[PDB]
């Protein structure tokens, strides 16, 4: 089977540089032109660079000419991406994506995630949202939990260790004018089951090594 | 420089019924080889996304035979002959004639479902947000459709802007519905200056705009 | 002092090693051209001549390190029949185009070859040629000019395969940088033609004089020893005298 593996994504200041690397395996890789494509957060995907099988030719989107460089190493089966003077609107999913015999996308990896700007790492203040009656409907309670303030992006948000999902809404991030992020997660349960069931968010936040386990109770 | 302009925007359709999504470039796409680079790709929510049809018509092996595209030169169209519930995605137009390669917009295809009210809740700040200084007043639309909703916060009845933010979860794959966030923040200082934080929301399940409120000193 | 004649006589050795290194019809026309000179009886036929051998013997020698197939001037294909027999399904349109500039069909370039589809040459990669080019000039600093048709903005293709056109000129004269200013400037016009009738053609054009390092030619050294011990003392001793 056919795979690419994107790593190298992160956190970058502006201006700063960053090195992508994509692994293939499944096909000879040396026989093929490689591309990668960009998809900013919640917008339409963008053409980033192009390379041939031989590295003979290569190009580039007008917004990345003159600071991204593409180069492959066929020996290795790996593709490069070096990102150099980032700006905030480089912020976005990363792919590397082959046609495996044209210019067409017909194989892509699951992506890499690389975050411009000068935000520092934050963990996030999980507060609750407890289920009352202005949070219920006939013999369902809604209650959920506020996941504010942190950065960057990447965070997990599950209830009960998991094992709680249906009903379960977990809402896309906002990116604040601060520069850090913020989401609820909420659940709607029976009400029959409050005050004999606990409910803990549990959110997990790696790039800043935050979990955070919130016991959400109605309030008295 | 190739423009790739996609239509609609945004599609619902019943499950079983077909799709049809139109492409138009800004320039002809027949390269000068003979082929003509214009090609499709599905992306589910939080997936990568995956190529369905190459050169025009050609389905990408392993694709199910409900897709199909046609066109020549500036018009091109990708047909759904009966959707599916794995469907769901928004689905673009790429083209590698020229360069730089371009994609259209994207087309979001959305699953047709009765109507559904969404149900409106309220939650007052924390104890612990308020202790730190700051305010959150959460409103929740839970489980509507369609997705259109107006939703606006009045605090003893003033209408509020630029302290709120709100956030809407994709369509959900199993019911269809949706589900939005709207975040009132303020200042404690500010909080502790009102009675009534009231969320009023307007859709068209409902038979007329609800505002869900608390008073602050209530339980 | 010394008659023209007896100036061939004291470069015997030089132009005999010369003649026997040189493609044969290279090595014939250059001997003939020796004979023009050796019974010139006015200093304009002798210098004359020694141009023409000048040109003929270095082409042969830049088929020779190419391994290109040395082509005398008399069959040497123009554009115009390269179009006709490589591309000609192209061919009438190409005709059309160039109503109000007929020459572009009589250019006649050092080689005009094609890519192996498998009187124009074939090569085995045009690219191959052309980054080898890059790479001397690049690397020495040698002058060259490069132009490649491109319809519109169009992106090279890894599905199919289409023919396509090198053209290279070629020369050894004092003026390296005018030479190739003056190449590319009389090929762009016909590279733009080319965009337009959707056919790849590369045009590479490059020059050496006496001046150029021996290990820094378009030609391998051994050639340049040849040159410079023959032909170029040659034209040393004609002047003198
Ligand atoms: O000097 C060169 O580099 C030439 O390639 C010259 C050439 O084509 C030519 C053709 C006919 C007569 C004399 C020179
Ligand atoms: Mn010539
Ligand atoms: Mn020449």
């Amino acid at each position: 089977e056919v795979k690419l593996e994107e790593s190298g994504g992160g956190l970058v200041r502006p201006g700063g540089s960053r090195k992508l690397s994509c692994a293939a395996s499944g096909f000879t890789f040396s026989s093929y032109g490689m591309q990668w494509v960009r998809q900013a957060p919640e917008k339409g995907l963008e053409w980033v660079a192009y390379i041939s099988s031989g590295s003979r030719t290569i190009y580039y989107a007008d917004t990345v000419k003159g600071r991204f460089t593409i180069s492959r190493d066929n020996p290795k089966n790996t593709l490069f991406l070096q990102m150099t003077s980032l700006r905030s609107e480089d912020t976005a999913m990363y792919y590397c994506a082959t046609g495996y015999g044209g210019t067409w996308f017909a194989y892509w990896g699951q992506g890499t995630l690389v975050t411009v700007s000068a935000a520092s790492t934050k963990g996030p203040s999980v507060f609750p949202l407890a289920p009352s009656s202005k949070s219920t409907s006939g013999g369902t309670a809604a209650l959920g939990c506020l996941v504010k303030d942190y950065f960057p992006e990447p965070v997990t948000v599950s209830w009960n260790s998991g094992a709680l999902t249906s009903g379960v809404h977990t809402f896309p991030a906002v990116l604040q004018s601060s520069g850090l992020y913020s989401l609820s997660s909420v659940v709607t349960v029976p009400s029959s089951s409050l005050g004999t069931q606990t409910y803990i968010c549990n959110v997990n936040h790696k790039p800043s090594n935050t979990k955070v386990d919130k016991k959400v109770e109605p309030k008295s | 420089q190739i423009v790739l302009s996609q239509s609609p925007l945004s599609l619902p359709v019943s499950l079983g019924d077909q799709a049809s999504i139109s492409c138009r470039s800004s320039q002809s796409l027949l390269h000068s080889n003979g082929n003509t680079y214009l090609h499709w790709y599905l992306q589910k929510p939080g997936q990568s996304p995956k190529l369905l049809i190459y050169k025009v018509s050609n389905r990408f092996s392993g694709v199910p035979d409900r897709f199909s595209g046609s066109g020549s030169g500036t018009d091109f169209t990708l047909k759904i002959s009966r959707v599916e519930a794995e469907d769901l995605g928004v689905y673009f137009c790429s083209q590698s004639t020229h360069v730089p390669y371009t994609f259209g917009g994207g087309t979001k295809l959305e699953i047709k479902r009765t109507v559904a009210a969404p149900s409106v809740f309220i939650f007052p700040p924390s104890d612990e947000q308020l202790k730190s200084g700051t305010a959150s007043v959460v409103c929740l639309l839970n489980n509507f459709y369609p997705r259109e909703a107006k939703v606006q916060w009045k605090v003893d009845n003033a209408l509020q802007s630029g302290n709120s933010q709100e956030s809407v979860t994709e369509q959900d794959s199993k019911d269809s519905t949706y589900s939005l966030s709207s975040t009132l923040t303020l200042s404690k200082a500010d909080y502790e200056k009102h009675k009534v934080y009231a969320c009023e929301v307007t859709h068209q399940g409902l038979s007329s705009p609800v505002t869900k409120s608390f008073n602050r000193g209530e339980c | 002092k010394k008659p023209i004649a007896l100036i061939c006589a004291e470069l015997y050795k030089p132009f005999q090693d010369l003649f026997a290194a040189l493609p044969k019809d290279c090595s014939e026309e250059c001997q003939t051209l020796f004979e023009d000179i050796r019974n010139s009886e006015s200093h304009a036929s002798a210098w004359s001549s020694a141009l023409r051998i000048k040109g003929v013997a270095y082409e042969g020698f830049f088929s020779l390190t190419n391994s290109w197939r040395y082509i005398p001037e008399d069959l040497k294909p123009t554009l115009g029949m390269a179009i006709q027999t490589v591309f000609p399904d192209k061919f009438e349109k190409f005709l059309e185009r160039t109503h109000l500039h007929p020459e572009y069909r009589d250019f006649t370039p050092d080689y005009l070859m094609c890519r192996s589809r498998i009187a124009v040459q074939e090569v085995s990669s045009v690219s191959a040629v052309v980054d080898r080019f890059k790479s001397k000039s690049s690397e020495k600093g040698r002058p060259i000019r490069q132009e490649e048709s491109r319809p519109k903005t169009e992106s090279m293709q890894e599905d199919i395969e289409v023919d396509e056109l090198l053209i290279v000129e070629v020369g050894y004269q004092t003026d390296i940088e005018g030479k190739v200013i003056s190449d590319i400037e009389k090929w762009k016009g016909v590279v733009n033609l080319m965009s337009h009738l959707g056919i790849k053609v590369n045009v590479l054009t490059c020059a050496d004089n006496s001046q150029t390092p021996r290990t820094d030619w378009w030609i391998d050294e051994k050639y340049v020893r040849l040159l410079l011990n023959s032909i170029s003392y040659l034209f040393k001793e004609l002047l003198e005298n």
